[PDB]
């Protein structure tokens, strides 16, 4: 099994191809979205970005899609990181709930559009 | 456009077409013959000459030796490269163990009368060798200046990327091209996957075969010609083909390429050639060739890149139909 | 873009220079200032200083001014 | 049933049968044997030969080098081998320090007339000597070329794991091979220690003395016969072996083991040989043979291996009573 | 003051005067001129000469290589340097290269008739190759005991930068100097960029130039003098500097600057050499001469040193008005 480096300011993580590839439409499990990340004298891929982030990013898809907010990064930060990463609107979603946040104890299409009779 | 380019991104610069000695180095043509057709490449501006220990049992590179040695061309003006694997009867004798590339190059090098090759290749994978061994072997030899570089060749990508990565781990020198198989019904790997391991970690992409071992020349519409190579004693494997449901399906095509060819005013092996350089994917074409005939008509394939628009390019795709989805 | 390592007691940070750059009045996005720090056998900034701090320090440069602690 | 193997993992490949050259070569037996000795190995596809500086003071590898030289075998279809540590009667004339490996190897490739050996093998362990130092004269001559690769001998996992442990460490070359002592009274190491090492590090086994000095064959059960290797000058520590209350327990089980070999249709030696490689764990068994016949014999253990149910060896493990326990 | 002084932070230690090779040996000047030229050098303790295969189409290096033969001086006496980048007219004879950087420093090396220069240069940097490639080939031929050490010339800070941190990431031995040019009407890089190199990764200014070609020898106030550089054959490029806007501005500038000459009791070149020394950041300056005449006054300068005060220094700085903001 083929083995990846992300270089994450520094800080290296390590996992297998196959364990990204199980998201492919995410940066990381993208081979052409990734490929611009590539360091071909180290062998890996390197951010510029977060350290404390990436710990639950790489876990998300170690675990097969949990997706924490470790308890020492704020909220607004590890979202951020969440969208480049591009984990995927429903993964966000899922977490947004799970952090703390509900818009939508709704009935999907009724409060927000609404009335036919454009009177 | 640019007759010479880097092989791969390595500083190594080749002539965008180069001549191999297979079948025909101290084989099925004279040393005459190989002599001139020789000095017609070179003169021409070809600098890269391709060779293998397993070509003629070795003669093709006593051969190809000699020539550069009685003409006393520059050794500083030629790239020389040459493919091992396969050396001889023993157990030990094939293989890319370090003992088989150390060997089979100092063999090859004998032969060739140089102090080194330019590039070394390894001529196939080997499942019985592990890769520490093998990119261990082929960074000794170039640091004993044997090789000035090394390549694969028909590895596939995760071969090629686990070479590279295996360099990468023990501080060693990744392979810099890949020779693969590429003529117009053989796309798949050189279109697909090569573009991406060399954007990826710069490998090159040294394609053989442009003219599918003649296939392509149209030369075999109506069966085997006499002194063509399907012809050859030992080249049945090809007569096969060339005589299969596959192989015929194939020269109905080349009937309606050869409309293209005329209309752009060459030969369809021009066209053929040509089309294989269309993208800077491919770095340089190992040409083929039994006579000084069929090399300066190849070489003409040049003239012809540039009246490959993207709309010629997108009609010869139709009639072929075999475009890999990427 | 050319990149620097930043050793604070052993725990390796990395950037791209430009990164730094971007406040040429700190003491990192400062060579004169920074050059003192410099290991030329690693090719890396050493400072025996410490270590949970410099995460955010380095955060601050990345996310174009946010330094929270 | 395959003739040829992998030295552990390494791309080097081995007849499962060599030739060794302790107490024959330049020793007890001719020049003229030992050429015919060789010639008969090597034609029946035999490719692996050892020797060592230590063998008759340096003969046995003037002998192996002389046979090598007058046939004019290809060098690429020979395995040579050779061990290492004691190299002479001076103090800095033994042992694995960088400077006797170098010095030791370059006098034993003087006297085979050699450029290089296949694998060297560091003789025995030594305590006297840093892994580390150890480890980079081995790496060294590789790199010098005068060795394709190295291998330990006697060593324990600890120390052969410590050896390939400093060379990840120091980006230096594991070891390949161990050269360990194997026959059905001599099994612990090879059958329980070894196989994870293979697992682990790919580190292979080479084995020794398959008939236990030529105990196995059984033609000690009536005491001394001449000319056989107890009855030698200098060989006294295996008369006395053989003439134990141990060595007589085992001639015992020899008679028991011979039931078996006639069941099989093969000779008693053939058995033990075939025993040895029962288990893909080991690559090669080295012989030992005085004559030509004991040799064409023992290259009949072959025709054996196909024979080894689970329930001969089975029936074998019971009669020996020295199945180690895993 | 010091005579002698580390190229950079090696321990390489050079006289601040080299005396250099361009246009001259194997061209301008004769054999018997450029001996009778190194050996003044050599015994007013210039241990510094610095060639290329460029020059003279490597007549430069023979003739150089002649007088170093001729007189028996030792090897350990001299610090030969050499650059690398054009090697010959076919493709593969130009650029850092792998396959450049070692046919062209073997044959520089041939010419020479030495074993090893103790630099080899990167006369420019190359776009063409990737920075892995040329440190390894030149951590490669130093290796190979063809050079002590290596140079880039006419490289960027980021270029040097890059080059040094390549080797660190591969374990590779960094450059240790730039061969830049620096006279009074070129100053920004020696300067500005060097000194910040010199501080962080050691590198050392070998400066090369010194008279701007002569021009600063104030031999051009009333045109082209016959015999004189511009009037060569082949150097209408400088001709075309020196009767330029600005090259006239320039010599206007000389007339003040011979001024502070005459004041210090010295001749122009004197001073603009000793200018160049001024600063600890310049390891060496690179003379050129095609008399005897020419030279023993350009060794003048060091006489000269300790006359530029700070204030004598200032005075300079206006004249010129080309002091560049750091
Ligand atoms: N890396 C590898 O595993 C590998 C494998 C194969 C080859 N190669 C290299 O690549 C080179 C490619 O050679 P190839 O044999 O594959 O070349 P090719 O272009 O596919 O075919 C060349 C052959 O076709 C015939 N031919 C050539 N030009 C012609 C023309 N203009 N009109 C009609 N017929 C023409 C020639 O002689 P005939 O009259 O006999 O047909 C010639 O022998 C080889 O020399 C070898 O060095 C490498
Ligand atoms: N790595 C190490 O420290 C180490 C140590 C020892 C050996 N080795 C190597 O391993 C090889 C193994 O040789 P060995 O001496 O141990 O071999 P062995 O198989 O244990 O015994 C061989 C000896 O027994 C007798 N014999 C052989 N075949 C026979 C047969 N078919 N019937 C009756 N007697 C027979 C022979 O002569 P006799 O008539 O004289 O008995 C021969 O000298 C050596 O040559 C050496 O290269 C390595
Ligand atoms: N690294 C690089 O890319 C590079 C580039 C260029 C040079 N270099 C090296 O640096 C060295 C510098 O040489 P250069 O030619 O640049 O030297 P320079 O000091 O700028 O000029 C020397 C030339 O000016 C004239 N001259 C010298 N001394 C004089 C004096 N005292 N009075 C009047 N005229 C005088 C001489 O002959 P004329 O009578 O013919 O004028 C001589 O050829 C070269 O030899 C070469 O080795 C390196």
């Amino acid at each position: 099994c083929e083995r990846v480096v992300i270089n994450i300011s520094g800080l290296r993580f390590e996992t297998q191809l196959k364990t990204l590839a199980q998201f492919p439409e995410t940066l990381l499990g993208d081979p052409k979205k990734r490929m611009r990340y590539f360091d071909p004298l180290r062998n890996e891929y390197f951010f510029d970005r977060n350290r404390p982030s990436f710990d639950a990013i790489l876990y998300y898809y170690q675990s097969g899609g949990r997706l924490r907010r470790p308890v020492n990064v704020p909220l607004d930060i590890f979202s951020e990181e969440i969208r480049f990463y591009e984990l995927g609107e429903e993964a966000m979603e899922m977490f947004r709930e799970d952090e703390g946040y509900i818009k939508e104890e709704e009935r999907p299409l009724p409060e927000n559009e609404f009335q036919r009779q454009v009177w | 456009l640019q007759f010479y380019r880097n092989l791969g991104k390595s500083g190594l610069r080749v002539s965008c077409l180069g001549l191999g000695t297979w079948v025909t180095f101290g084989g099925q043509i004279t040393d005459e013959m190989a002599e001139h057709l020789m000095t017609l490449a070179y003169d021409n501006g070809i600098n890269l000459f391709d060779t293998a220990e397993v070509y003629a049992a070795g003669k093709a590179e006593v051969v190809l030796g000699n020539i550069i040695k009685k003409k006393g061309w520059r050794r500083s003006s030629l790239v020389i490269t040459t493919k091992i694997f396969w050396g001889g009867k023993a157990e030990t004798e094939r293989g890319l163990s370090r003992k088989h590339i150390i060997e089979g190059l100092k063999a090859s090098l004998e032969r060739l009368q140089l102090e080194y090759v330019d590039v070394v290749f390894a001529n196939r994978p080997d499942p019985n060798t592990p890769m520490e061994e093998t990119v261990r072997a082929m960074t000794h030899v170039i640091n004993q200046g044997m090789a000035m570089y090394w390549g694969t060749s028909r590895w596939s990508s995760m071969e090629i990327m686990e070479a590279y990565s295996v360099a990468r781990q023990f501080n060693l020198i990744p392979p810099i091209c890949e020779q693969a198989e590429y003529h117009m019904f053989q796309r798949e790997k050189v279109e697909v996957q090569l573009p991406e391991l060399f954007h990826k970690i710069g490998v090159g992409a040294m394609t053989w075969s442009p003219l599918a071992c003649g296939i392509v020349s149209g030369k075999y519409d109506s069966g085997i010609p006499p002194y063509s190579r399907a012809s050859l004693k030992g080249y049945q494997w090809l007569k096969d083909k060339i005589l299969s449901e596959e192989g015929r399906r194939q020269q109905a095509k080349l009937k309606e390429l050869q409309a293209i060819a005329e209309r752009l005013g060459c030969t369809l092996p021009q066209l053929a050639i040509a089309w294989c350089l269309r993208n800077e994917g491919v770095s340089s074409v190992l040409l083929g060739a039994s006579n000084a005939e069929q090399l300066m008509e190849n070489i003409g394939a040049i003239q012809v890149l540039p009246k490959l628009s993207s709309s010629i390019v997108h009609e010869i795709d139709s009639i072929l139909g075999n475009k890999p989805y990427s």
